[PDB]
């Protein structure tokens, strides 16, 4: 009877919940980007633009008896106010499946939702680690002033740790001493486990050495985790929305509004 | 009725 | 209306609490130098100098049966009364952002405050572990009489334990028998974990082997944690102050007042 | 206005409590002789002499059904009654600092008191491990009947174990079955700790291995710490007293009343 | 109105 | 707790009084110009201009039993209504110094205030002796109708007396007779000081023989002290004002509003 | 609330 | 007023 009309809320609160836990757990296991960087608090659905800050140059601070140095970061001559994109994916649910779940009193099948959420999280990781290049957004691998460190021999056990060291030294001379987070391509990430080197890299980082599929070829980035160097503005988190109905089925969209803003471009170091 | 971020940051 | 009139403390309550919690979280989550130092009681920022006691070249004796023979007594070689510096960082806040937070009920952006707090704490660690040579201050790694111990063959598994034991031996010979705390550069500190030495060093120290990114490429310090060997005179803690209101913007300053006094310079040994 | 008078008690109750707890922690941390000497009960300030028992010679005892075998008597060969010296050390408190605490409210600093307590402990260890030859007292490494054993070169694996084992053989030949403790100079202690031999030495001793600053460059002892071999007499422990007020500077003195009595000199073996 | 330590005694 | 947040009036009544007395004593021992010049009574902050009068020509007056002589009416020959400038200087006071004063219950350090008072007094003397020129004010050296007199044969015996006498004669011829004051640059001041000149100048001039550094290399003036010839319109005297709080400091400024009106330009003779 | 004078003429 | 050993033996 309910499926005879274009239904407003086809699912009741039980399956809406079940969908919410499904998406939240799938994404939570899937995500590799959020772990690297702290999110900026939830602004809301209305917010679409946030102040994009740049802080080129270093003002490490002052020591004084009388506090007269007057040091203070300078705002960029023109605030750019970058806009917040939308990351989304779509999945179908069959009306016969919904009614079968309702009459059977059995859990509803949300495999399509889990797949859509995993793909949306993967696309989020792509946006974080690489710029859109059509929207004009700036990624970790496309940022100006990436502090490229050459990668010479890499398979001898000393070399892998040495390259991370040298990247740390570059960050040191550029002014960032904060905790380090290391993100590696799958190839060299798996390779690094040959000599137990991964634990040493993790200890040097002190915040986590993780692996991302999206990085292609050799790809290691060391990034000061701290706020005021990189941030993730969240307008609205992972949600599921109902895209009307067509052909009696029920399309839905896994949705999130994220923006990665690199406040200080010298806080990252690619290989 | 607040924002209530859903998937909390791992950090 | 708030744009036009003049008033104190722009940010209201919730926002003041947010700023304070953010700065104290950053400080605690970043400070390493305070981990091995016992702080002198909070002075209150009214006091600006502290007695810089230097108990060096102490005299033994006084074994008599009836109180004769006498003693040289204990006093600082020379009272100096060094002054307490100020560690501060200035950040700025737009008025439109504050009023947008006021009206739209979005969380206020505290990224600038968090970065200022982190940078101030990093400067505090710089001052603690190194002198500046411009204000006449002294750090652990540049003090006179630092009891240096050669650190050859650190990479080799035996060497790291050796060098540590030798440093302890030097401390004992000179006088100090205290439970120790070690501080290592990320290179050395990372290297010892692969060997397994870190458990040995932890057992010898009994109070902590820590990592500080402010050190050189290959360096470290072994210290006695006990009071009467090191002190951190505190006048005023990590705080946020309002630098008036210029041109309708809102400058704030994160503040610290610390001074590291090494009363007995023999309790330090460098690598 | 105590600065214009011969002040009777400059400090008040919480300052006295702080001073007492500081000296107590200094003593407990510093004493190494009291780790291996069982202490004869606190006699008080009144007692100034104790019986010095000499137990040269071994009386095996008797076994019989009737209990009438007339076994050799065990008693002091000749009562001596040497007196108990006083180990003390004087620190100073400046009157301007007192005034500042009274009105300015800056907290009093007792680092001089802790240093004086440490030096008093140092002198106590010197007295225990070495005689002074001016008061007719005796130490561990200067006594008559020490059963000296030659020391083979260390830094060679098993040299330390061979030496302590030899010394143990000599002690057992003199009919002492007591569990032993090994006190070593820092140099050869570190030499032993180089090769990880301290595990074997510690499990053989079962009473621990301790390092003494006073011991010469190459020196060490093994002692049977059980009572009836050695005892420590204690009239009065670390206590801080007021030595009047000269100069308007307030002097204080840490006191301790100890006397080592090596009742069985065969129980100690030097290297 | 007193000293009121904020970040301290982290040991 | 008050230091963190900017306040309109950081200092209390006691510190304000200390500031006022310090600036008053500095002005009292610094203002050479005021001692000669009579001062018109203050007007207040509101008044910004005074009637600038001129009295060219002298009407002798007459004496009669009944008083029918129709003597020339004495009045301003041309009203000018000059505006009153402001002489000021900025000094800086530190918040920690104020807090230390409050805690120690000690007088506040006003060295910067004294320096600012000294510089402001110097600037006032400069304005009085030489005009600013840009605003067109007229001074002793910039007056019209100055009755310039040669100063030849300087440093020769009796030279000073001759110069002063000639100037005195010129003033008498014009019709000015009162107690003379002589103000000299330091160079010719010492050049006449060397051999008894000062006592004769002091007697004949009858009011003063002052030295001012604001004069040029070799110059001097012999003003008629009495009022009507010259005056000093005052809006507000030496005061200290608070210019807000900047960068966690307290900038203050010494303020005066003074205007020298030379009512009768014939009362002056330059050298 | 007198306008007052601070430093009187030295004269 | 008792003996009250202060620095008790480490043993």
């Amino acid at each position: 009877p309910d499926f005879l009309g274009h239904a407003e809320n086809p699912l009741r609160e039980e399956e809406w919940a079940r969908l919410n836990e499904t998406v939240i757990q799938v994404a939570r296991r899937s995500l590799v980007g959020r772990r690297i960087l702290d999110i900026y608090g939830p602004l809301g659905a209305g917010v679409q633009t946030v102040p994009y800050d740049e802080f080129q140059g270093v003002s490490p601070g002052a020591v004084d008896i009388v506090g007269e140095q007057e040091t203070a970061m300078v705002f960029t001559d023109a605030r750019k106010f970058k806009t917040i994109p939308i990351i989304y994916k779509d999945f179908l649910l069959h009306w016969r499946d919904i009614e079968a779940a309702r009459t059977h009193n059995m859990p509803l099948d949300v495999s399509a939702a889990a797949g859509a959420a995993a793909l949306c999280a993967q696309q989020e990781d792509e946006l974080i680690f690489y710029g859109d290049a059509r929207l004009g957004y700036e990624g970790l691998m496309t940022a100006n002033g990436r502090l490229t460190v050459p990668l010479g021999d890499w398979t001898s056990p000393g070399g892998g740790f040495q390259a991370i060291v040298e990247a740390t030294r570059k960050l040191n001379e550029q002014g960032h001493f904060g905790p380090y987070a290391v993100v590696l391509s799958p190839r060299l990430y798996s390779q690094l486990h040959r000599g137990g080197e991964i634990e040493t890299i993790r200890q040097l980082a002190s915040d986590g050495v993780y692996q991302s599929n999206r990085l292609r070829g050799e790809s290691g980035v060391v990034v000061s985790t701290g706020r005021e160097n990189m941030d993730l503005a969240v307008s609205m988190d992972m949600v599921a929305a109902y895209l009307g109905a067509s052909r009696m089925n029920h399309p839905f969209r896994v949705l999130e509004a994220l923006l990665l803003r690199i406040k200080h471009p010298d806080a990252i170091c690619t290989l | 009725p607040e924002k209530r971020l859903t998937v909390g940051s791992l950090r």
